[PDB]
């Protein structure tokens, strides 16, 4: 069974790095090139380069030159991708990507999360969205203002909710929950979000008011 | 650098479809191509190698034609699973480079949006800052134009919009938008507005509170 197991989600600060590793099983490790990709914005692939690891010998994409440095320990079966002096521009997801080194058939790893900022860890301001007639009310939850990803948002525990992405209002997170209920259960009844930030250890409940 | 187009950049399809995607590259590149699906929340598979070969555990529906410079990948009778994304990568030259990827979506019913409108919290408006938001929820097609309004006239500084995948349950989309302000230039103003064009509806569907 071919495995390509990489290290976990990464968070850094500009100006540093990080070292990504590519844990591989199930084949003759030398017998394939190891290929490192960048997936940025969704939609935007990019090969960083390969590093055969029969003879050590790494072969780069002109952009990522003093960016990345490819190496494996043949002894551990290992491949290594190390960025440097990181920007915002690093944050990405990156996969090792083995291939055949005949065919170009390849198996790729399960992605390795990177997020380069200058912030430091910052919980949420929660926000409740009531509004200013209908048999269901739609009310909200704005959660602003936190560092890192990510948070959870639930509504009084327990279908019927829409969460949407996060984005990344200067150096910081936001992103808002929707919810629709029956009218005749609001504002007849409490009605709550309940948002968790992990990284700063804040649990948080704000009651909808009307 | 080799460039690869590739297309469509989306579409919307159903199961029992035969569906092709194409990737024109900028030169020949010899066969030297391969295809990959990303499945939603997950890593990349390998469909086709050398421009013609199945990797393996890929089903006979998928094939993969073309030469010279123009290729592409052909899904017939097109499955749930093969709700995805599709890219193809260039392996005839260094550095590699791939296709911008193409995004099959289930295609079903127009639906119009559900939209409110929701005023800043007291809370919020204590710390300086007053968001407006606006979610627009449960439509199909995906594509949906929103404007704001401030006393009958528009705003777009300060404007964010975040869009959902497709729902998994009802295969719609919704977003929400936020207009974010200062409470001065919030207090300044008393009728805000929401705006959305899409295709359910020839008018705009305008939502509105007054402070
Ligand atoms: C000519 C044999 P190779 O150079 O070992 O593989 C070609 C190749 C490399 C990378 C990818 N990829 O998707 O990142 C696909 C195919």
């Amino acid at each position: 069974e071919v495995q390509l197991q990489q290290s976990g989600p990464e968070l850094e600060k500009p100006g540093a790095s990080v070292k990504i590793s590519c844990k591989a099983s199930g084949y003759s490790f030398t017998d394939y090139n190891m290929n490192w990709v960048k997936q940025s914005n969704g939609k935007c692939l990019e090969w960083i380069g390969n590093i055969d690891p029969y003879y050590g010998s790494t072969k780069y994409n002109q952009k990522f030159e003093d960016k990345a440095t490819l190496t494996v320990d043949k002894s551990s079966s290992t491949a290594y991708m190390q960025l440097k002096s990181l920007t915002s521009e690093d944050s990405a997801i990156y996969y090792c990507v083995r291939s055949n080194k005949y065919t170009g058939s390849v198996y790729w790893g399960q992605g390795t999360t990177l997020t380069v900022s200058s912030a430091k860890t910052t919980p949420p301001s929660v926000y409740p969205l009531a509004p200013g007639t209908g048999s269901s009310v739609t009310l909200g939850c704005l959660v602003k203002g936190y560092f890192p990803e990510s948070v959870t948002v639930t509504w009084n525990s327990g279908s019927s909710v829409h969460t949407f992405p996060a984005l990344l209002q200067s150096g910081l997170y936001t992103m808002s929950s929707s919810v629709t209920v029956p009218s005749s259960t609001w504002p007849s009844q409490t009605v709550t979000c309940s948002v968790a930030h992990p990284a700063s250890s804040t649990t948080v409940d704000k009651k909808l008011e009307p | 650098d080799i460039l690869m187009t590739q297309q469509p950049s989306s579409m919307s399809v159903s199961l029992g479809d035969t569906v092709t995607i194409t990737c024109h590259a900028s030169q020949g590149i010899r066969s030297n191509i391969g295809w990959l699906q990303q499945k939603p929340g997950k890593s990349f598979k390998g469909l086709i190698y050398l421009g013609t070969n199945l990797e393996d555990e890929v089903p006979s529906r998928f094939s993969g034609s073309g030469s010279g410079a123009d290729y592409s990948l052909t899904i017939s009778s097109l499955e749930s699973e093969d709700f995805a994304d599709y890219y193809c990568v260039q392996y005839a030259q260094f550095p590699r480079t791939f296709g911008g990827g193409t995004r099959l979506e289930i295609k079903r019913a127009d639906a119009a949006p559900t939209v409110s409108i929701f005023p800043p919290s007291s809370e919020q408006l204590t710390s300086g800052g007053a968001s407006v938001v606006c979610f627009l929820n449960n439509f199909y097609p995906k594509d949906i134009n929103v404007k704001w309004k401030i006393d009958g006239s528009e705003r777009q500084n300060g404007v964010l919009n975040s869009w959902t995948d497709q729902d998994s349950k009802d295969s719609t989309y919704s977003m929400s938008s936020t207009l974010t302000l200062t409470k001065d230039e919030y207090e300044r103003h008393n009728s805000y507005t929401c705006e959305a064009t899409h295709k359910t509806s020839t008018s705009p569907i305008v939502k509105s509170f007054n402070r």
